[PDB]
């Protein structure tokens, strides 16, 4: 209630605002990558319930949609491959996965809309690719989303703040008057 | 002012204040996104920046009650040569409780020794 | 007017941008451009106690960072190359600071005079 | 396995980030 | 005739004359009426004779190379630089 | 005070707040992120605490007109059991609307057996 403490809030949930703000353009950056590397990647793969994602949070409802193996530490979360979406899936990451051993991933469509032997590796290697895309772009909005929401909680604060400014010129000018009369 | 004190001890406060600042805008994104996501380059200045905390905190020869261990008097040069040492990044090997509650920047050295057995 | 107006436009491109400096190594290329251009001319703007700069010599130092000599230099020894920049133009090149005061402005000679003495200072300085 | 040999061959063509996790 | 590697794609759907292969058993020289078969690389060069006569070299460390029941061709490998 | 109304009462007394302050705590990022932004731990105390909520919520007898809904009166016993079952887990899988202005902890599971 005191300016002290919504001064301290504004500063606290802009700071959220800026970061959130800060990732979507990392996630459109890390997209545009990530589409890049995906055309020689989609031509390159064509020819047991395995789950692909990452270790990475903060990307909407990816994690949630896909439902020993399973990539991408999130998806064991709920009830295995560690260390994946911090950096691009590599070819390598796909050979580990199929040497140490039907395939779930998130296909990349467009920005808004998703949908959920060496030629076995190969398979690995195009639902990383895959599901990278999808991750990043998903992420694109969640933040996107999460930068309007803080933004919004902002407005209301300054309202308040503005409220609470005028309350303390008129409390100290009242004591003032009342110690003069 | 560098004419006063000297130009080396003033770059080494101001270079003091710099890293501290700096950790300042650091410190708001491991709030939120936590130590993971900082660069090689940004938990570099993070670790340094934590040791000069400590480092500026001595025990004090009227405290006794409040920190344990009896206070000391640290000597100017020896005091702008350990912060230096830290700022060049000479114990990035030290850790981080080290340079906590100490005199000069030797007994952080022999206080590294003491940590482990 | 010249130097100052090109670097208002580019601070403030900057400035759009600052507030996410923090992961300033995974941007687009084209936002990291504009965030080199404005940590370079702000460290231009960085300045000493009770050392006053003459205008013929602050256009001078403005004209590199605002052509763009600074981008491909380490921010940390932006004033380190300008503290040795203005002393060796004030002393080999008394004429051309004499002549950009005298007219008022920055002449096409004046303009090119400049360019060989920075193009070749930034080749000795990144050695 | 072939994965294994056709990493090696792999790793010897280049001279001219998932951990495993077991419970 | 369709030639990648996860890094780059060399042809896309060729429209070639021949490709010189490596196999676990020798070499296999892939004419445009050749028999439908699947097989594994080994460390090996790559020739390919293109269309108007030229030829293309590059070496090829592991894949597969699959020729469909069709006049159809895809080789993959896991590298493959120049030179 | 358990000297006074009881150890059962006073502990789920204060287990119905405890859940309630931890949900309040997490508000805050539950607007900016999303629910589906939580753990698993916290996802399930936000979970109960909403449905605590709204079974904290009656039909009141003078809003037999605001409301148009049957006016309750809960015995103090069936109020301490109902809290408590929710508590411990024993309705996870009943919808949060369930919960809402109804009387005894019988009239939420009667409520939930329409909506399936």
């Amino acid at each position: 209630a005191t300016l002290k403490d919504i001064t301290r809030r504004l500063k606290s949930i802009k700071n959220i605002q800026k970061i959130t703000k800060s990732m979507k353009m990392v996630a459109a950056a890390k997209y545009a990558r990530a589409e890049r590397e995906l055309k020689p990647a989609r031509v390159y793969g064509v020819g047991l319930i395995i789950g692909v994602s990452s270790d990475r949070g903060l990307c909407g409802a990816i994690h949630s949609s896909v439902a020993i193996i399973g990539v991408g530490d999130k998806i064991r979360s709920i009830l295995t491959f560690k260390e994946v979406g911090r950096r691009p899936p590599t070819f390598g990451d796909a050979s580990v996965i199929a040497l140490e051993l039907s395939i779930i991933f998130n296909r990349f469509r467009s920005v808004i809309s998703y949908k959920t032997e060496y030629s076995l590796a190969n398979i690995i290697y195009y639902s990383l690719k895959e599901s990278t895309t999808s991750e990043q772009s998903a992420r694109m909005t969640a933040m996107d989303n999460a930068s309007k929401n803080a933004s919004e909680m902002i407005d209301k604060l300054t309202l308040t703040f503005n409220r609470t400014r005028q309350a303390v010129i008129t409390k100290e000018l009242i004591e003032i008057i009342s110690g003069a009369a | 002012d560098p004419n006063i004190v000297g130009s080396e001890h003033y770059d080494v406060a101001r270079g003091v204040q710099k890293i501290l600042q700096d950790y300042k805008s650091l410190q708001d994104i491991i709030a939120i996104l936590g130590m993971d996501e900082l660069s090689e380059e940004d938990k570099l200045t993070v670790s340094r920046a934590r040791k000069i905390q400590r480092f500026l905190s001595q025990p004090f020869q009227v405290a006794e009650v409040f920190t344990g261990h009896l206070g000391k008097l640290v000597p100017l040069k020896e005091t702008i040569k350990g912060f230096q040492q830290i700022l060049a990044g000479e114990y990035d090997h030290l850790p981080e409780q080290a340079f906590y509650m100490v005199g000069p920047i030797e007994e952080a050295v022999a206080k590294a020794d003491k940590l482990a057995e | 007017k010249q130097v100052a107006g090109t670097m208002k436009l580019e601070l403030a491109q900057y400035r759009e941008v600052a507030a996410f400096a923090q992961f300033g190594s995974d941007l687009d290329a084209a936002t990291q451009q504009l965030l080199s251009r404005g940590v370079r001319l702000t460290e231009l703007l960085k300045q000493g106690q009770y050392s006053p700069m003459a205008i013929e010599e602050q256009v001078a130092v403005i004209y590199a960072g605002v052509r763009g000599y600074l981008d491909k230099l380490e921010p940390s020894k932006i004033t380190k190359f300008e503290n040795a920049f203005l002393s060796h133009v004030i002393s080999q090149h008394q004429a051309l600071l004499g002549k950009i005061r005298t007219d008022g402005k920055i002449s096409e000679e004046s303009d090119a005079k400049l360019k060989e003495i920075v193009t070749n200072f930034l080749a000795g300085f990144e050695a | 396995s072939y994965i294994r040999y056709s990493q090696i061959c792999a790793k010897a063509v280049r001279d001219a980030t998932i951990k495993i996790v077991k419970v | 005739f369709t030639f990648a590697s996860p890094t780059q794609v060399f042809f896309n759907s060729a429209n070639v004359r021949q490709v010189d292969v490596p196999t676990q058993t020798g070499a296999f020289g892939i004419l445009a009426a050749h028999v439908p078969t699947l097989q594994v690389l080994r460390p090996g060069l790559v020739v390919v004779h293109a269309e108007d006569g030229t030829t293309s070299k590059y070496f090829v460390s592991s894949g597969s190379v699959t020729v469909n029941a069709d006049s159809s061709v895809q080789l993959l490998a896991e590298e493959a630089v120049t030179l």
